[PDB]
Formats: structure tokens, C-alpha cells, sequence
């Protein structure tokens, strides 16, 4: 199956090397998924995904003009389990109201891109476990009073590694039920807020691997099973209540 | 070729299976590889990764969340696939 | 899971072409599953096809027009297993563009 610039295939859509700008509006209103790769979209319009019940995953990949995420992007997805916005060169602008209630949502990844700031997901409210998973984004310094609230109702995981995190202000996870946290490779990231936990159920797992870290918290650590820095610990310390 | 390395699909957990009632578990093969970066590829990415790994995994497509014995919840896989992998990095 | 030959494409900008080299590297399968029971702190593990140890090997590019040929470095697989992907040298997606990916033609 075909469109010029899509092919619509079974039910499963993909625009590749684009004669777009813009994502298409005569996109086939029942699709499990769609991918963008290889595009010279500019922006992602508001309300791009509007009106797609079915959609499962939406792949934005390797596009290199990609700049802008308007608001109310991802938004009335029922179905929607996974977004992957990978390898955006330019994408320097997401929306602070892009992501509206997926109640679906299982994983976000957003990697290789230009962002500057974490995505704004408390409006999310995703009634499942999301795996939140920001990586390689060279250009995010700071998580800041309340990050990851109204993400889901319960255990998450943050994979804020490898990106430019240099500052964590006090009840960054504030609100939220912390499954687990890695913050390796950020290497300019040398303190932890004596109230980064403020309100979290803490992380069970921590990993500050390649950090300038040089101590933890006195509260927030109750749960911690697991903690990776230069090894990994357990039953190697009694004390990991720290 | 065809060394041996089952495809995946349900099988039976050994540990939370009982008589009359199992409970199913995705466990198999899929296909992955790594090949060198396309240089076009380079271009889309702040962060350059000579190499590229495409993977799948063995995953539920759907599933079942039944209690057994001891007080524990668990799933019951109804169908599996090779999907995408969210746990195999670094 | 074993070192293959394939056919990468190694593509030069200035000229609008790509030549196509034989190497070496990794595809196949790994076992992997789906875990039933959750213990938050022993979370699960996959294993994906990949290198263990690899070489870097130079190359001859045609030129054209008003470019001189050049040399390119490539990666050469020379072991491969079922491991983690090493996201430090590796990109770790469900789909590239393909080895043999050429932006002309
Ligand atoms: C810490 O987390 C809670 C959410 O779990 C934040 O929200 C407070 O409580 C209710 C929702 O449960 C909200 O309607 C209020 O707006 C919040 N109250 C306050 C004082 O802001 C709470 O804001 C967070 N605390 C901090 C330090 O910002
Ligand atoms: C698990 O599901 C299978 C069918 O997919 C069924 O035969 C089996 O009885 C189920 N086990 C439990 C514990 O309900
Ligand atoms: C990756 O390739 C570039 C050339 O494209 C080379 O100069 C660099 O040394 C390589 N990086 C690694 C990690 O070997
Ligand atoms: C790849 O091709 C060369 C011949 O060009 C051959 O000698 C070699 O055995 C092949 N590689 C493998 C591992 O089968
Ligand atoms: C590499 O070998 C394959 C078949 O083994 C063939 O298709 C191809 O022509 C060879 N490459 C070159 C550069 O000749």
C-alpha cells in the first residue's frame, strides 16, 4: 500500500525520507503505529495525533530539522503505549503542554536530542508504570521542584542518564513513587539536595555511576536495595539506609 | 545457519505452575544485529555512535494478572512476540 | 548469533555517491524472556546481538569532479556475543537506516 510521500502499510505507517514539513492530515484515522524517520519536518503540529483511538507507538526518528513539539501533541490517545523521539539534531523546543493524559503510556524515550529542559508530564497521568527514559540530550543542565508529579499513579522509572544534569533542586521527585533512578554520566553533577526525596517513595535502586557525587541524603534512601556508583552494593553494606 | 536457539513463545513457569493450573511465560529467540553507522545517520545525532545495534525481544503481547499461593501476583502471558527491548543497554 | 558478512555503504557527501564495501559483523539470535513475577529490585535483563571486540580498517573513496579521493575508518566486528549493547559506541534502536544505507539513488 501506498500514499506519494507515506506508505501506508498494514496499519502500520511510515513516512521516510519526507516530502513533508508538516505530518500529513490524511492519515488513515485507524493506525498502530507511526513512524518518522528520515524527514525534513520543521514542527510537529498541534493536535498532529488527534483523532487516531488505535495508535499504539509513535516513532519520531533520526530527523534533522526537526526543531519544534507544539502543544497538545500527544493527547486523546487511549491506546498510546510508547513514544520514541530519537536522534532530533535540532529539536530544541518541546511545548511545556505537549504530553495530556495517556492513561496507556508504558514508556517515553526521548534521546539524542537538543531539548534543554525535561519534558513537562505532569499533566500525563498515566495509569500504568512508565519507564521515562531521557537520554543523550547534551543540553538538559537542571531538574527542578517537582519533575516526574502526575507522570503515573505508580512506580516509575527515570533513566535521567547521560545528559548535561549539573543542578537537582530539593523535591524534584516530589510526588512521586521512585522504582528507580540513574543519573550515571552526568558528570558535572557533583551534590544531591539534603531534600531531593521531599515527598517521594525513593528510589529502591540509585544510580549516580560517573558523577562528582560524593555523598547521599540522610532521608529519602529507606528503600534502597540497590545502589550503583563506582561498584555495585547490596549486602556489601548494612548501612544502605544512608 | 539454524544453530539452536528456540523461537520465542509460552511456556510454563516451573516455580508458579501447578497441576490443573499453569501459568505461561515468554521466554525464546528473536533476531538482532550491529553494523556500522551510516554516515547519513551521524548527522541526525549530537552524540556519535560508530556503531548501530537494532535488537528485538521475547515479550507479552497480552497477559493475565492471577494470585497463587504464597500471597504473590504475578502474569499470565496469553501471547508473546519478538518486540521491542527497553532493558538491554549499557 | 555470529560474525556475518555484509555489505556496508560508505557514502562520500561532496561527490553525491556512496561506494559499497564487504566486511565483517554481527547478526543472529539471543535468548531472551519475559519475567512473570516482579521483584522491583532485581529487575530484568536482555541480551541483544552485538560485538565483543572490534578493529578499525581504512579505505580508498573515489573522488569526482573537484574532490580528491580521501580515506574512511570503519568498524570491523571480530567477536561477536549476546550481551548489552555498549551505549557508549553503540547506538541501540529497534531499526537504523541499514548498513548499506545510501542518501543517493
Ligand atoms: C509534593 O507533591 C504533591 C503531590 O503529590 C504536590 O501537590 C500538593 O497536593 C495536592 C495534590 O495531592 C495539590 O492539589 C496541591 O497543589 C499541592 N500542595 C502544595 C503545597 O503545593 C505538592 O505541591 C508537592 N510539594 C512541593 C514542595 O511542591
Ligand atoms: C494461564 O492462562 C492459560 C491460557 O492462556 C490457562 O490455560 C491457565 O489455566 C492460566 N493459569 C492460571 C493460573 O489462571
Ligand atoms: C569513530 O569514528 C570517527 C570517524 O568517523 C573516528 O575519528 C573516531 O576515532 C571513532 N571513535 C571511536 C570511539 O573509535
Ligand atoms: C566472509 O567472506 C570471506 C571471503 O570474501 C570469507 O573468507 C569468510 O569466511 C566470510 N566470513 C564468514 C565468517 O563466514
Ligand atoms: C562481496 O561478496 C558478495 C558475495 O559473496 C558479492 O555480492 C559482492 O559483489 C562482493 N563485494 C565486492 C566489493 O565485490
Amino acid at each position: 500500500c501506498h500514499h506519494r510521500i507515506c506508505h501506508c502499510s498494514n496499519r502500520v505507517f511510515l513516512c521516510q525520507e519526507s516530502k513533508v514539513t508538516e505530518i500529513p492530515s490524511d492519515l488513515p484515522r485507524n493506525a498502530i503505529e507511526l513512524r518518522f524517520v528520515l524527514t525534513k519536518l520543521r514542527v510537529i503540529q498541534k493536535g498532529a495525533f488527534s483523532g487516531f483511538g488505535d495508535l499504539e507507538k509513535i516513532e519520531i526518528s533520526q530527523n534533522d530539522v526537526l526543531e519544534v513539539i507544539e502543544a497538545d501533541v500527544f493527547s486523546n490517545l487511549p491506546k498510546l503505549h510508547e513514544i520514541r523521539i530519537e536522534k532530533a539534531n535540532n529539536l530544541l523546543y518541546i511545548n511545556p503542554e505537549a504530553f495530556q493524559n495517556l492513561p496507556n503510556l508504558q514508556y517515553l524515550l526521548i534521546s539524542n536530542t537538543g531539548i534543554k529542559h525535561l519534558p513537562d508530564v505532569h499533566k500525563i497521568h498515566s495509569l500504568q508504570k512508565v519507564l521515562l527514559d531521557i537520554q543523550d540530550n547534551i543540553n538538559i543542565h537542571t531538574i527542578e521542584r517537582n519533575s516526574f508529579v502526575g507522570l503515573s499513579f505508580e512506580s516509575v522509572i527515570l533513566w535521567l542518564n547521560k545528559n548535561g544534569i549539573q543542578e537537582i533542586h530539593n523535591c524534584a521527585f516530589n510526588g512521586t513513587q521512585l522504582d528507580e533512578l540513574n543519573l550515571s554520566d552526568n558528570n558535572n553533577l557533583e551534590e544531591l539536595p539534603n531534600d531531593v526525596f521531599h515527598g517521594a517513595s525513593g528510589p529502591v535502586i540509585l544510580d549516580i555511576s560517573r558523577t562528582r557525587i560524593h555523598s547521599l541524603p540522610s532521608y529519602g534512601l529507606e528503600n534502597l536495595k540497590k545502589l550503583r556508583a563506582r561498584s555495585t552494593y547490596n549486602l556489601k553494606k548494612l548501612p544502605t539506609l544512608e | 545457519d539454524v544453530q539452536d536457539c528456540p523461537e520465542c513463545t509460552l511456556q510454563e513457569n516451573p516455580f508458579f505452575s501447578q497441576p490443573g493450573a499453569p501459568i505461561l511465560q515468554c521466554m525464546g529467540c528473536c533476531f538482532s544485529r550491529a553494523y556500522p553507522t551510516p554516515l547519513r545517520s551521524k548527522k541526525t545525532m549530537l552524540v556519535q555512535k560508530n556503531v548501530t545495534s537494532e535488537s528485538t525481544c521475547c515479550v507479552a503481547k497480552s497477559y493475565n494478572r492471577v494470585t497463587v499461593m504464597g500471597g504473590f501476583k504475578v502474569e499470565n502471558h496469553t501471547a508473546c512476540h519478538c518486540s521491542t527491548c527497553y532493558y538491554h543497554k549499557s | 548469533c555470529e560474525l556475518t558478512n555484509i555489505t556496508i555503504a560508505i557514502e562520500k557527501e561532496e561527490c553525491r555517491f556512496c561506494i559499497s564495501i564487504n566486511t565483517t559483523w554481527c547478526a543472529g539470535y539471543c535468548y531472551t524472556r519475559d519475567l512473570v513475577y516482579k521483584d522491583p529490585a532485581r529487575p530484568k535483563i536482555q541480551k541483544t546481538c552485538t560485538f565483543k571486540e572490534l578493529v578499525y580498517e581504512t579505505v580508498r573513496v573515489p573522488g569526482c569532479a573537484h574532490h580528491a579521493d580521501s580515506l574512511y575508518t570503519y568498524p570491523v566486528a571480530t567477536q561477536c556475543h549476546c550481551g548489552k549493547c555498549d551505549s557508549d559506541s553503540t547506538d541501540c534502536t529497534v531499526r537504523g537506516l541499514g548498513p548499506s544505507y545510501c542518501s543517493f539513488g
